[PDB]
C-alpha cells in the first residue's frame, strides 16, 4: 500500500533528521571535553578527574534528550499510522453496510465486503498491539501503567464488530446463504484475537 | 563497568584498573595507572572516532571514494569520510547505477535517491506520459472541453488527448 510506504518514508526521514541534530550537539560536546583536558593538562589529578565528569555529566544529558525525542517520533509516527487505519476501517464498514442494505442483497458481494472490513478491524487492533509492544520494551513501566486502557480498547473493538456481525443476523436470507464461509471467517478471528490476547499479558 | 569507563589490566603490576573513556575525535594515548588517569591524543589525519572510546588506536577512514561516487563527508577527527552516488544514480552492489528511467506509458510512482532506484507506474486512466524520464510523473489528459474543442483522438496511457474542431 502506498500509504504504507508513505508514512514509513515520513518517519524515516524524521528519524534522519533528529540524528543529524543529535550527532552535531553530540560531536560539539566532544569537541569542548578534548579542549578542556588539553586546558587542564598541567592541573591536579583531582582536577583533570573533575574535567571529565563534567563532560561526562553533559554527554549523558544529552544522551537522554535525545532519547526522549526519539519516543516522541516514535508516538507521532504511530498516532498517523492509526489515523490511516481508522480511516480505512470506516470506510470498509460503510462498503460491507451498503452491501447489506443492496437490493436485491448479493451474498457474494457481502461476505466479500464482510471480509475485508474484519481484516481492517483486525489490522487495527494489531496497530494497538503493535504499540503496546513498544512502549512496554522501551518502557515496560508506562506499559503497565497504560494496560487497562489498552484492554478497554480492545473490548471496543469487540463490540463494534459484534454490533458490525448483528446487522447480518438481521438480513436472514443472506445470512445462511453464507453462513459457513461466515463461520470459517469468524474461525480465525477468534483466533487472532486470542492471539492477541496471548501477546497483551506477556 | 559504568560506562563512561573501560576495564585495563596494568600490564606490569597486573593490577585491574578501571580508566576513563577519552572524547570521540581521540584515543587512549596512555591508559592509567595507579597513580594516573589515562592521557587521551587526538586522532591522526586520515583517521577517527565516532565515540567515547577506550581504545589505543583510531580507526582509519575509509577508502577515498570511487568514481563516480562523491564525497559528502570528509574524513576528520570525528567522522568517516562518506560517499555516497552522484546525482541520478543510487548505491547498487558497491557501486552506482543509472536511476530507471520510466518510458512511455510510464510516470515516476516513487522518486530515485542515492540508496534506493526509481519507482515506476503505469499511468492511470485518464493520465499519460509521453516521454521516457527518471523524474517526470504522470500527467492528466489535456480537458478539450474546458477550452471549447472536441476530442477527436482520445488518449492513452502514451500520449495525449487529441483537441479538434469537426464539421458536418
Ligand atoms: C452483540 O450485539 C448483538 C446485537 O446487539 C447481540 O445479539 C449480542 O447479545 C451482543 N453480544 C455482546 C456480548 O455484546
Ligand atoms: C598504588 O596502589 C595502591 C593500591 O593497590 C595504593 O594504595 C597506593 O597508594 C598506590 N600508589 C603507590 C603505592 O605509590
Ligand atoms: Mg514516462
Amino acid at each position: 500500500t502506498p500509504g504504507d510506504e508513505n508514512e514509513h518514508a515520513h518517519f524515516q526521514k524524521a528519524k534522519e533528521r533528529l540524528e543529524a541534530k543529535h550527532r552535531e550537539r553530540m560531536s560539539q560536546v566532544m569537541r569542548e571535553w578534548e579542549e578542556a583536558e588539553r586546558q587542564a593538562k598541567n592541573l591536579p589529578k583531582a582536577d583533570k578527574k573533575a574535567v571529565i565528569q563534567h563532560f561526562q555529566e553533559k554527554v549523558e544529558s544529552l544522551e537522554q534528550e535525545a532519547a526522549n525525542e526519539r519516543q516522541q517520533l516514535v508516538e507521532t509516527h504511530m498516532a498517523r499510522v492509526e489515523a490511516m487505519l481508522n480511516d480505512r476501517r470506516r470506510l470498509a464498514l460503510e462498503n460491507y453496510i451498503t452491501a447489506l442494505q443492496a437490493v436485491p442483497p448479493r451474498p457474494h458481494h457481502v461476505f466479500n465486503m464482510l471480509k475485508k472490513y474484519v481484516r481492517a478491524e483486525q489490522k487495527d487492533r494489531q496497530h494497538t498491539l503493535k504499540h503496546f509492544e513498544h512502549v512496554r520494551m522501551v518502557d515496560p513501566k508506562k506499559a503497565a501503567q497504560i494496560r487497562s486502557q489498552v484492554m478497554t480498547h480492545l473490548r471496543v473493538i469487540y463490540e463494534r464488530m459484534n454490533q458490525s456481525l448483528s446487522l447480518l443476523y438481521n438480513v436472514p436470507a443472506v445470512a445462511e446463504e453464507i453462513q459457513d464461509e461466515v463461520d470459517e471467517l469468524l474461525q480465525k478471528e477468534q483466533n487472532y484475537s486470542d492471539d492477541v490476547l496471548a501477546n497483551m499479558i506477556s | 563497568s559504568l560506562p563512561g569507563t573501560y576495564r585495563h589490566v596494568d600490564r606490569t603490576t597486573g593490577q585491574v584498573l578501571t580508566c576513563d573513556k577519552c572524547p570521540a575525535g581521540t584515543y587512549v594515548s596512555e591508559h592509567c595507572t595507579n597513580m594516573s588517569l589515562r592521557v587521551c591524543s587526538s586522532c591522526p589525519a586520515g583517521t577517527f572516532t565516532r565515540h567515547e572510546n577506550g581504545i589505543e588506536r583510531c580507526h582509519d577512514c575509509s577508502q577515498p571514494c570511487p568514481w563516480p561516487m562523491i564525497e559528502r563527508l570528509p574524513c576528520a577527527a570525528l567522522t568517516d569520510r562518506e560517499c555516497i552516488c552522484p546525482p541520478g544514480m543510487y548505491q547498487s552492489n558497491g557501486t552506482c547505477a543509472p536511476h530507471t528511467v520510466c518510458p512511455v506509458g510510464w510516470g515516476v510512482r516513487k522518486k530515485g535517491t542515492e540508496n534506493e532506484d526509481v519507482r515506476c507506474k503505469q499511468c492511470a486512466r485518464g493520465t499519460f506520459s509521453d516521454v521516457p524520464s527518471s523524474v517526470m510523473k504522470c500527467k492528466a489528459h489535456t480537458d478539450c472541453l474546458g477550452q471549447n474543442l472536441e476530442v477527436v483522438k482520445p488518449g492513452t496511457k502514451e500520449t495525449d488527448n487529441v483537441c479538434g474542431m469537426r464539421l458536418f
